[PDB]
């Protein structure tokens, strides 16, 4: 209902109010109702780097490495209007030990782009394991053969090109892979057209019909920031409405609590007015 | 495991 010159007077009255913030700290964390019980069994307690965010039984990752358990889930957003989908999957920073459990679902469903925002180590902390070899330097997860062909960087994200190597078979699949490093855990980008560049880079990376597989640290905050605001870029070209709380929801039915802070609820709202106004 | 859910 109604267009997108109006929706964006609607969400610059509602950033004016603010009534957008208020609705945005109402909103449900949790789908009320989805059940969130496999992340919870004992053999699969420490496979989450985090107590507090689990997936949904119904849109979580299954191995075909089969029948194992990983912290992902499937977030896809329909833009029915166009007739269209942005298949991602969620997921979180892999631990040391569940490493090989990554890269099976990369392998499983030939995924041919990664994007981590996240570095390695935050204030202290681990954030992410590095599973991936820093060149010259190789390494093996689960049966394959992981080598970084290719090392390239802005100052606010680091491109590369990986080769995994099936061991068994010996099969090859190419991945690239893009690491936004300024933009530090319940934050936003430390640059605001670095991250607009970013994105659209994502969108010209994009392969149809196949999922993009989005980590950070926990998977939801800044992830959470990013389906936004693809999503929000594809209904601007076609110009179709957009409803952020709309958007934020339908991320959130597939995997709680995307896009963690008001902050970054405030950011991709004024990113995606800020988009419509240059290029009108 | 420390807890991600945050307050700001």
């Amino acid at each position: 209902a109604d267009t997108l010159e109006g929706s964006m007077a609607q969400l610059k009255k509602g950033l004016e109010s603010g009534t957008v913030l208020i609705q945005f700290e109402q909103l449900y964390r949790k789908k009320p109702g989805l059940a969130i019980t496999f992340a919870k069994l004992p053999q699969n307690l420490d496979k989450n780097r985090y107590k507090d965010v689990l997936p949904y039984d119904t849109t979580r990752v299954l191995l075909q490495g089969n029948e194992d358990y990983i912290n992902a889930s499937y977030v896809n957003m329909e833009i029915p209007a166009a007739n269209l989908v942005n298949k991602y999957i969620a997921t979180q920073g892999p631990l040391p030990h569940t490493c090989a459990q990554f890269w099976q679902v990369v392998w499983d469903q030939k995924l041919s782009l990664i994007v981590m925002l996240t570095t390695l180590t935050e204030r202290g902390r681990t954030k992410c394991h590095q599973y991936w070899p820093d060149p010259p330097d190789v390494m093996n997860h689960g049966g394959f053969h992981i080598q970084c062909q290719s090392e390239d960087c802005t100052i606010a994200y680091v491109s590369r090109e990986m080769l995994v190597t099936n061991t068994q078979t010996g099969e090859e699949h190419t991945v690239t892979h893009l690491q936004y490093v300024a933009w530090p855990a319940h934050g936003v980008p430390d640059d605001s057209s670095d991250f607009l560049e970013f994105v659209n880079y994502v969108r010209s990376l994009r392969v149809d019909s196949e999922p993009v597989l989005v980590h950070s640290s926990a998977g939801i905050g800044r992830t959470g920031v990013l389906v936004t605001m693809e999503t929000a870029m594809c209904l601007t070209e076609r110009n179709l409405p957009i409803y952020p709380l709309d958007i934020v929801r339908k991320m959130r039915d597939q995997r709680a609590m995307m896009v963690q802070t008001s902050s970054q609820y405030k950011f991709v709202c004024e990113a995606i007015l800020r988009v419509y106004e240059e290029g009108l | 495991m420390t807890g991600y859910v945050v307050t700001r």
